[PDB]
């Protein structure tokens, strides 16, 4: 071999150690796994790196760089100054901390370790939320919000697991003893929000440091984090929507090794995290690997090397990091700040530590991982680890140890004295000229942009309607949501193909047919006619095929601007079963859990169409099972014109409660659901509707024998087949407003129609779906001189939403109407 | 006069009108400095004759003055003491 | 020596990241997508050879960027990474004519389907298959190189697009049976389909068959592979057989908007390598048409490829261009070559173009006016083929003519067809006796040889020595009693959940491991030997699982359909992360059988129990399993008793019916103990889907005393039984429902008819109002039974937004209330 | 009088009498074996006897066909050889 085969080797040698040294780093502090671990005479020979080194040279320089305390991934990134980036600050000879920042580090962990001593002494049931063995996530946490207030960034917004929770809130939050511990019984207090001021202890900047409220579903608040910053940053004018590219709001993540490996919503929300409606200019993921989920080995956890590498599906840089070293944490953390800040995208930080106590109380975990146990029955605490490691070193003196220990005792004395001082003791009508000037808005086109000729005539149709009356569903939306803008409100709009609707009916964004250039006749509506801004905007976009995070993500941007106006659609209704875990543990109920509040809406088309059972239902039943007095607003708008003065009474109310909505599909194109111009101007939401006979025309209510009650399109053919008989004996009532049920409304006008003699709820959806399993039980309780013997005409009972067949279905839906006419 | 400038407490003032003025974490302390990255015992003010003096009496993070670590310091008017995130401005 | 540096980093350079520069597009959307000039002729040492700059370069680019890009270098395994490199760095051979004519013959039959489909019905634009057709010769390359290595079956899962086309052409369902009383569209782009794959040139014949699925897409993801495991531990194939040849190969399909942004995707690529649930790697083929109906692909994804997920678990990723089906097939063939040789996944690319709206009277060009230019520009993928045939010379004129009367053929055979088409529960005892439980109890203290049992385990095995000689059996051993006994009667039981191996509760100890070695042993695999040493016929196979729920119970749902003789059971942490699974829950486990004869006997074990311990550790929400319920859809039960969840798991195992059981578990009950049973319940009874209290039934209790009766389901009768014990009330009964559905009506009646002087009846539950079995009991009941539950009033927690309260203390003040008032 | 026996396809063991002078092979449904696959083009293949010889012709098929494993424009069967059309795969004996 010839010096051009010895460097062809030297260069194949780098890139070994660029690309695969992580595999051999000193990352665990436990060695579990023993098997973990060119010439002698060329280690003296010089190579071109436009530098010359020795082999010995080059590979002292890699070892440090790649295979000591810190393992580095980044050679998966295609972008090659990323690479590079990586590169030249890993493979560096690193300046050695100063004596204060390694005090600054033991101060940490002092107040760390107390923590967890006092939580562990004075309270049961506290070892499953223990951070032994993990202590190092404190001064790691600590250095990520520091370096973000070296960039002057305004704030840091925690999301995380109930792992070392309360530790973060008074260690990192700075929340006081006496409010951690207030009544304290795990306790909610691992559930509910906090907010707090981070100080420089070195530098001159302060930083909001903030934490969002979550579920014991690891993983699910990880989309809601994320739509909670970015409603923050369009507010701060930060970001993707915002004049500044500093995305000076920062989401910090925090993950247990086993739930950041299998659970979907982690990949769903790291798909988000370059898209225009959701990008947050990158999150500092914290993986918590203590190399065991309860009782559950790694092997049957994930299928890869590191419970981190789904963050490469984004070309994320991973850095894992030996927990018993605080030093490398610190400095990876500050490394993954400073990259988050280059190049605005996700960095995650895999601390390899271990799991001091069992997963729960009495659990000896000797059990099932009896040889992890033995090694970690060897270890000693991190915080006498990295005090012992500064005495060896030199780095500190036992007079300064001495200090050191004194400074424990009294982080010990702080908390426990604290807790014994604390045990002792409106209008939503609009006016004709804001009608018109949406209508307007449709064909104030820019210079020499070309419509395509088919979205031509839904512009022109849309001034036809603002002026003349007729207005259809998908026009009274953006009648609501354009008044709202030019009211000065935030409108935010998503989901699936929500810029044109599904349906090819909203057209909130239209496409020049020659230059593919957008323009978006609601943006018009943030400017008043004297050019003044109102306030408001339109900030409308295409979703990712996601239902979980982007559900997750509209939600937590509710929470995080309850001036905005959210509202997330689904494609079909049917499809919100995948966001089951956002329904459920956020938006139904994180008001009565953790006090916090939210106005976001779900859009769900729904209707019997014989599509099949997955283009049918938004599950209303589920839906209003859910539902408790004061949670949320369920609808099942008839009218475009009910749906208008819905959104509006929703934006304008000063309540943040989620609404359900149970939207059309070909009642959208529907000639008999449109409204006139006065229903948009002198009226108001209706909870309770009556057939235009009796209130605008000559119909006799007390003619009617046979009350047929309902919600949404049946109405309709319902209607039709009473005008077909001129059946004068019959009335239809439909129940606009399904939750909080219209009490008052629904009884004043059963009033109306003194000579019923038999009431029935007619709905499309079988027996054991839509409003009846609710209605039924419900309306016989609350309105016992309306609604006893109330019957029931509806589809059959069913496993699934409808039959497969659209043949069944057109037999099945004239069966209701002859049944509810016989 | 020490008036605090960045700290929870921003804009507390304590007077310095004894032989020594105690200031850490610990509650019983003349001047109480509750955070985590104050000692129990971390400084003292101390007046002999004319000037004020301040002693670091062995905490973790230190005592700085005018950005400087000190064992002990002869304070003047305007000067900035750092006790852990703390900064105080002593004032004559 | 500078100049060598040059050459071998640019030699990695394109090994890295020549895709990015490869002709993968057909439509050339991206036109910014595309050493000296005297180095080119210079001689350089490579991996030894010895080569000129330009024939590097030339290799190179042959085999980075050209029609295929090739993603291997972020794969850990070097012998992986050479293994790619020495099939795709080689001077490859054309393919001979009759392999040309074979893919000619394919994209024949893929179009002439088309035609036929968008001719002769409406609303069929949306599912169609035209500027994607490659993907049928592609398919066709993957099965027949299944059958080259002598595998049993491919096994297909895909959404709506091509899938007509697939039953057709892949899987050979003839005409008649596609088309059958055709009208999301049609059922039958929902149902499976079996059939039997012949190779062209070969020797091997290989079972296609397809899943069914919902309009969900990626949710049959881990269905596909749950059916993949079931049939291979079938064949002693595979992880759970006595060869390594993983014989069932998944094949799954997806679109490049759904594979990047639903999480089922990534969770069911984590289960690929684990010991539970990998199946030697799934051949993946992405329909990448670069568009998701209206929305573009820089709003679908934050990553270059739609594929990037698949790094997860370093599979080699393929990205090759759907108007070259010589190199669309050639991918195909080295995928499933590469998936025998490392049992790990694969993923395939394959860039084309939606021809049609993504709707019936939709213009694309509304939205996307650029892309849609550009594709009415592009020939068909057959006549482009054709022509490029004739073009190089591999074919004739007059083969040229053979092919086009081929393709006219294709057309026709369908037309004809369709033309044509249109003129025209046992209930046998599950009592065991006596010897089966000792020899279960025994099971326990069989230990290996030399084995250390952990001293916190070693009572629990003589506990259960003990309590299957004399009684008391609790819950977690009642569990293991019917598991136990249904292996030794040659049953396969599949056990599976998070810590489901030990118990979330330290209640199952299914695996016991050494103190001093970590062995594992597991007593109820004894079982699957007789006492004269011959097998059974039956297995224990309990894993814990990942820390997933909807890939896990889609796995659980998947390998039920796939061995309709195994006993499958998944277990809940806590009933509360069930939701997780919602699309599992809603799309196949309650509604396949109706909506696709697809049939599952899958069991859902739901820890459910309110306790004081919050919102996410008390509900498995009964209530909406009850919703989801109609006649024969499933068994859900709430069991009091061990020896009544005994007998409920032995009849769901012996009945021969495939039907999902939902079963909420208990969590304190399990240490209850007043919950325990007693031998005789186990050797001389059977599942009792309602239960009186012993007083009546074995006691002396006079049942005429009776004034008030109070129903009701679980562990909340133990606190009113004491109550009534402690109060000596002898006006009050307790009778439980432990058949939740479907309701047992007639024992019900039979039941209450033997308490006549019953003046007031009251369902108690531990649930909010608007939770439990109360919102579908209160209406149902008074309806099935007027003559008994007339006037039945409701004691339960107030309608609650969540499952319970967040305090514990909260908690035991409405606990004692609901006692206080069913005693009032 | 010769006979037809298919060995491999969905109709294995079916069996064809050659006993008229044209026997069509071939996906017409109109074919004297009628071989229903997208393997067999519509017209494929013709078994012509002439003077007690049976020779197989193929008449323009795309996949071709084949004896006893070679590709044919036409040949003379012999008891005992194989033919294919398409994934077919028949044995012509005497
Ligand atoms: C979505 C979900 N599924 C299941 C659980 C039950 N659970 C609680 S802790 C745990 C293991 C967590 O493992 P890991 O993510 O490594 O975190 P660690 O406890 O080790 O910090 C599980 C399965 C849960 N809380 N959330
Ligand atoms: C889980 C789920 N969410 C939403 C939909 C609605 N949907 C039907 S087609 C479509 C886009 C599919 O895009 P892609 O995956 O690229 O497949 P393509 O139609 O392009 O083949 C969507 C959102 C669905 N069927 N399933
Ligand atoms: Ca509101
Ligand atoms: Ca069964
Ligand atoms: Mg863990
Ligand atoms: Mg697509």
């Amino acid at each position: 071999d010839s010096i051009e085969d010895k460097n062809a080797r030297v260069i194949e040698l780098i890139a070994a150690y660029r690309n695969r040294g992580h595999l051999m780093a000193d990352i665990d502090p436990l060695r579990l796994d023993n098997t973990r671990f060119l010439t002698l005479w060329d280690l003296d020979r010089e190579f071109k790196v436009v530098q010359r080194k020795k082999l010995r040279d080059i590979l002292s320089v890699l070892r440090d760089a790649y295979c000591r305390h810190v393992g580095v991934e980044y050679t998966h990134i295609l972008e090659p100054e990323q690479q590079r980036w990586i590169q030249e600050r890993v493979e560096t000879k690193h300046d050695k901390p100063t004596v204060a920042e390694q005090k600054y580090i033991l101060s940490k962990l002092n107040a760390a370790e107390a923590f967890e001593t006092f939580l562990q002494t004075k309270y049961v049931g506290q070892k499953r939320f223990s951070l032994e063995g993990a202590e190092t996530v404190i001064p790691m946490m600590d250095a990520v919000i520091d370096q973000c207030a070296e960039h002057g960034l305004d704030e840091v917004v925690i999301a995380m697991p109930h792992r070392g929770r309360l530790n973060v809130l008074a260690n990192i939050v700075g929340k006081p003893y006496s409010q951690i511990f207030s009544e304290f019984e795990g306790d909610v207090k691992y559930h509910l929000g906090a907010t707090g001021t981070y100080i420089q202890m070195f530098g001159d900047n302060d930083i909001e440091v903030s934490l969002t409220a979550n579920p014991s579903h690891l993983e699910a608040v990880d989309p809601v984090l994320e739509g909670l910053v970015r409603a923050k940053q369009d507010l701060l004018d930060t970001g993707e929507e915002g004049s500044d590219n500093r995305f000076s709001v920062v989401p910090l993540m925090l993950h247990g090794d086993a739930a950041f490996a299998g659970q979907g919503v982690v990949a769903e929300t790291l798909n988000l995290a370059l898209l225009r409606g959701y990008r947050t200019g990158g999150t500092i993921h914290i993986v918590v690997n203590n190399q065991i989920g309860f009782t559950t080995a790694p092997t049957d956890s994930r299928s890869s090397e590191y419970c981190t590498d789904v963050a490469k599906m984004i070309g994320a840089p991973i850095f894992h990091v030996n927990g018993d070293d605080p030093e490398a944490c610190a400095w990876v953390a500050r490394l993954a700040v400073d990259f988050r800040q280059a190049f605005k995208k996700d960095v995650v930080i895999d601390m390899l530590c271990y799991r001091r106590r069992g997963h729960n109380e009495g659990d000896d975990p000797s059990m099932t991982q009896p040889y992890m146990y033995d090694v970690i029955d060897t270890k000693r605490g991190s915080r006498k680890a990295y005090t012992e490691a500064l005495i060896g070193r030199g780095d500190i003196s036992m007079k300064e140890a001495e200090d050191a220990l004194r400074d424990y005792q009294g982080q010990l004395e702080a908390v426990f004295n604290e807790v014994r001082e604390l045990e002792k003791h409106l209008a939503t009508a609009v006016d004709k000229a804001m009608l018109q000037r949406i209508g307007d808005a449709h064909l104030a086109l820019p210079e020499g942009f070309t419509v395509h000729p088919r979205v031509r005539p839904v512009l022109e149709k849309r001034r036809e309607m603002a002026y003349e009356g007729r207005i259809d569903w998908a026009f009274a939306e953006l009648l609501a949501l354009g008044s709202l803008i030019a009211e000065g409100k935030l409108v935010r709009l998503s989901g699936q193909d929500t810029q044109r609707g599904t349906f090819t009916q909203r057209h909130a964004v239209i496409v020049d047919r020659k230059t593919g250039e957008e323009f978006t006749p609601l943006q018009l509506l943030a400017t008043n006619p004297d050019g003044t801004p109102t306030g408001g905007k339109f900030l409308v976009y295409n979703s990712a095929l996601s239902e979980f995070a982007a559900v997750g993500f509209e939600y937590g941007y509710s929470v995080g601007n309850p001036d905005a106006m959210v509202l997330w659609e689904a494609q079909f209704g049917d499809f919100v079963n995948g966001a089951q875990s956002i329904i459920d543990e956020f938006i139904s109920s994180g008001e009565a859990k953790w006090g916090q509040l939210s106005d976001v809406v779900l859009l769900l088309p729904h209707g019997h169409e014989g599509q099949g059972p997955d283009h049918t239902s938004g599950r209303i039943e589920r839906f209003l099972q859910l539902w408790a007095e004061g949670s949320m607003t369920i609808a099942m708008p008839s009218t475009p014109a009910n749906y208008f003065h819905l959104l509006r009474r929703h934006g304008k109310d000063g309540i943040q409660r989620p609404l359900i909505v149970f939207t059309p599909k070909s009642m959208l194109r529907n000639k008999a659901a449109v409204s006139d111009i006065r229903d948009f101007t002198e009226s108001k939401f209706r909870s309770v509707l009556e057939e235009p006979m009796y209130t605008d025309g000559e119909g006799d209510r007390n003619k009617v024998t046979r009350l047929l009650l309902t919600s949404g399109k049946i109405y309709y053919e319902l209607a039709a087949r009473k005008a077909k008989e001129n059946r004068e004996d019959v009335a239809i009532v439909r129940i606009e407003q399904l939750a909080p049920l219209p009490r008052r409304r629904l009884a004043e006008t059963l009033d109306r129609y003194p000579n019923v003699k038999e009431k029935f709820w007619v709905q499309e959806e079988p027996a054991n779906q839509g409003a009846w399993p609710s209605f039924g039980l419900t309306l016989p309780e609350i309105l016992p001189d309306h609604f006893t013997g109330l019957k029931r005409i509806s589809r059959r009972a069913m496993s699934a939403p409808s039959s497969g067949s659209s043949k069944v279905h057109a037999v099945e839906q004239q069966e209701i109407l002859d049944t509810a006419f016989g | 006069l020490l008036v605090v400038k960045r700290g929870p407490n921003a804009g507390s003032r304590f007077l310095l009108d004894q032989p020594t003025t105690s200031a850490g974490r610990h509650p019983d302390s003349d001047i109480f400095l509750d955070d985590v990255t104050v000692s129990r015992r971390h400084a003292e003010f101390r007046l002999e004759g004319g000037e004020f003096q301040v002693v670091d009496v062995g905490s973790l993070n230190g005592t700085y003055v005018n950005r400087e670590p000190v064992d002990s310091a002869v304070l003047a008017n305007g000067d900035e003491v750092q006790i852990g995130k703390f900064r105080l401005v002593f004032l004559t």
